[PDB]
DNA sequence: ATCGATGTATATATCTGACACGTGCCTGGAGACTAGGGAGTAATCCCCTTGGCGGTTAAAACGCGGGGGACAGCGCGTACGTGCGTTTAAGCGGTGCTAGAGCTGTCTACGACCAATTGAGCGGCCTCGGCACCGGGATTCTGAT
DNA sequence: ATCAGAATCCCGGTGCCGAGGCCGCTCAATTGGTCGTAGACAGCTCTAGCACCGCTTAAACGCACGTACGCGCTGTCCCCCGCGTTTTAACCGCCAAGGGGATTACTCCCTAGTCTCCAGGCACGTGTCAGATATATACATCGAT
């Protein structure tokens, strides 16, 4: 399902980030960034929500599992 | 010319840039290993964080690799100016 | 519970005629209590540091100005200082 | 017994007094919890507030809006250097990146 | 009297390799690894304990707030020692 | 002896009490100094071991911060734990 | 006198950090992020300082303001 | 290739490669301006402490800005290799 | 690239739904009193920091020369943006089930809290051996040929 | 490949000083025992997450094509490293004063705790108006006929 992060949407993030030219090797390398960074948040998140005696990730779940890897997202725990 | 044009419009715009069906799937298949093959639910604004989050650390990613790339004496980026500001903003700021 | 009520009272004073969203409501929410932690944090573990037990002001008077940058943490301390001042005089 | 006046109304604020001491006293942060740290925690808060609500209100009279969407919050916070460099590791959710199309 | 860890990290230490010794000043850095990782791990478990309603720091926050700071071969080993130290423990 | 009783050499008692005078939460359970002094003592046994190979390689029976910091440096992980810390009079692990 | 801070010293930093080869406007910023990071850390040592009813910036304020900031150091205070 | 023998030769080592009194003397320099104008007194392991950290941050960030200087085709070390390390490190693992 | 087509700010027109004002209610905050210990505050001892001087001697500085490398110019040729026809899967909008979040009510193990007692751990003190430095062997790299 | 000539470790003395073992003491951890409450735990309600179907239809995709740009080469020319002689300020070792850290002892006053009211803030409910489109009008703004 990493193919469904489709080239399209990955040249339209990067034209949000300013980005004139894009090469076709950013396209599987975008994917395996998205595959660490949500690696990484989704651990943390089943860390805390299998902490709590629950079987549903809620959306604080995210949010502290963010704060702890110190990028803190606003809009979603309060 | 239409790179101007948006990049100067996805530069307003707010929305997510993922799609949230290949999004929410992509999470589900992330999920499923960490919790030793047993499925967990997501509440619905549990993917809209995640994907907000991705988001944005994916466009602050292509902005690094961005001035990397135009230090580099180019205007493509190549995965190398990817994989080198991962390291420049260091272990857990850039993985 | 959350500062909807107060996000709202400061932004009828500053800006009289303009409203707030519902999703900048809940950005103004966890900002105030992002803040909050950072700074009851910072002045806890400044309590730890010199082995006391009580949060005065001095703790958030110091913690404002550790944690503030260099403008807003004269302004910041400012604001603390006349309202304390003020509270005390009841 | 007197009228109750509220602690955040004698310091001249808007922020509560009373339930920013029981968060502070209810937090673990320690076992004991002055009287005057709820009001200037509420007043630096109360500044803190205004501080990025005036910017935001700023940012919406300049998109001909007369209402804060979280577009606005983050062209507030993005474009003051002082809480850029406060809230540097904060996303702010639905908000756009700021413009910046480089001119190299 | 100031208390340190310089005892304990010598008898790991000579536990672990039985012929060496340590500095005063690699003594002074293992005396403040302990520190700063019991001061993270139990902040962790602090805020844990303060997300999910509870007033006890029992063992599933020390094991959560491990499992959610260290790296994942450490944490494996980690809950491992914890997880056995425990059951030793309650088996007195 | 609260420790001895662990099986382990990090004291029970000690984090015990650093766990209730250090304000982290109300109450305290009986399981967690064990569980934490456990935890302690397996990370300070890893940079331990990992600090006197790397003594030992630079033919030193004695640990100088220098051999801690080629015990973190090197070891993939304790990188992650310890990237952001800086090991006093321990130089840089060599690269070009 | 940032110039005490002399160019063999920042050659000398810079060799430590694999740099084979130094331009001469190297040293001149070098004694500019320099100067950057010390008046982050003495100020926040200071502020820790004047916390305490204290007149010496002793060992602790430093490492103190240093772990505040993200960059704990070891083998000091502990 | 003195380079070589001299980058060798100082990363074996640990000592503090500033000089331990104008570095001093610039800590005291930046602090008296923080203190209001009253002096303030350091200890002796302060001002090693706060030069053992500037001395590592410095080679930190002198490791980062060669690998960018080596992204860029380049050897020679060039300021705005430093301010690219600065800029893409962050505003608080940088400046 | 002298105007013609082409994207783009005004402007009124719906129209939906989300904000904001109002009401009822409840629980959390304010008032008043007690009461115990934490912190303010003086007094004092003694560390340790600053300041000074004098020699030394290692590192900094100045200057010169040469060769490495930065950088601009240019050409080949690959690969990326763009356009257009085709196809496909995301999104809406309904519907229906049920797993599980969330709340309440009981009760029991569990952890805070006192006292008494003593062994673990800290400060100090002394010895000895690991390591820093040095001195020739023995080898092992480095520019010039 | 060959040179003589620096450049690196490897055995043996010498010595300093700091780690490590040992001891006295004292305070913090261990042991019993109480007792109040937080959390385990069953029971139940009911939200919202998952799953499905059907139809749009906007976005993804395949293919081709022109051309912008990556990248390798080359040629001036700056300017950084190395070397040699000065030269200067860091550093070590004494030495002496005194400011201020740190501890103790008294003591007030501030903040936890409790009980009682009751007003601030939350949940719910509903009008109405800000904003998202929509579509013809007027206005800059250039690229391809």
């Amino acid at each position: 399902n990493i193919q469904g992060i489709t080239k399209p949407a990955i040249r339209r993030l990067a034209r949000r980030g300013g980005v004139k030219r894009i090469s076709g090797l950013i396209y599987e390398e975008t994917r395996g960034v998205l595959k660490v960074f949500l690696e990484n948040v989704i651990r943390d998140a089943v860390t805390y929500t299998e902490h709590a005696k629950r079987k549903t990730v809620t959306a604080m779940d995210v949010v502290y599992a963010l704060k702890r890897q110190g990028r803190t997202l606003y809009g979603f725990g309060g | 010319q239409g790179w101007l044009k948006e990049i100067r419009k996805l530069q307003k715009s707010t929305h997510l840039l993922i799609r949230k069906l290949p999004f929410s799937r992509l999470a589900r298949e992330i999920c499923v290993k960490f919790t030793r093959g047993v499925d967990f639910n997501w509440q619905a604004q549990a993917l809209l964080a995640l994907q907000e989050a991705a988001e944005a650390f994916l466009v602050h990613l292509f902005e690094d690799a961005y001035l990397l790339t135009l230090h580099a004496g180019r205007v493509t980026l190549f995965p190398k100016d990817v994989q080198l500001a991962r390291r420049i903003r260091g272990l857990e700021e850039g993985l | 519970e959350s500062y909807s009520v107060y996000v709202y009272k400061v932004l009828k004073q500053v800006h009289p005629d303009t409203g707030i969203s519902s999703k900048a409501m809940g950005i103004m929410n966890s900002f105030v209590n992002d803040i909050f932690e950072r700074i009851a944090g910072e002045a806890s573990r400044l309590a730890h540091y010199n082995k006391r037990s009580t949060i005065t002001s001095r703790e958030i008077q110091t913690a404002v100005r550790l944690l503030l940058p260099g403008e807003l943490a004269k302004h910041a301390v400012s604001e603390g200082t006349k309202a304390v001042t003020k509270y005390t005089s009841s | 017994r007197a009228k109750a006046k509220s602690r955040s109304s004698r310091a001249g604020l808007q922020f509560p007094v009373g339930r920013v001491h029981r968060l502070l006293r209810k937090g673990n942060y320690a076992e004991r919890v002055g009287a005057g740290a709820p009001v200037y925690m509420a007043a630096v808060l109360e500044y803190l507030t205004a501080e990025i609500l005036e910017l935001a209100g700023n940012a919406a009279r300049d998109n001909k809006k007369t209402r804060i969407i979280p577009r606005h919050l983050q062209l507030a916070i993005r474009n003051d250097e002082e809480l850029n460099k406060l809230l540097g590791k904060v996303t702010i959710a639905q908000g756009g990146v700021l413009p910046n199309i480089q001119a190299v």
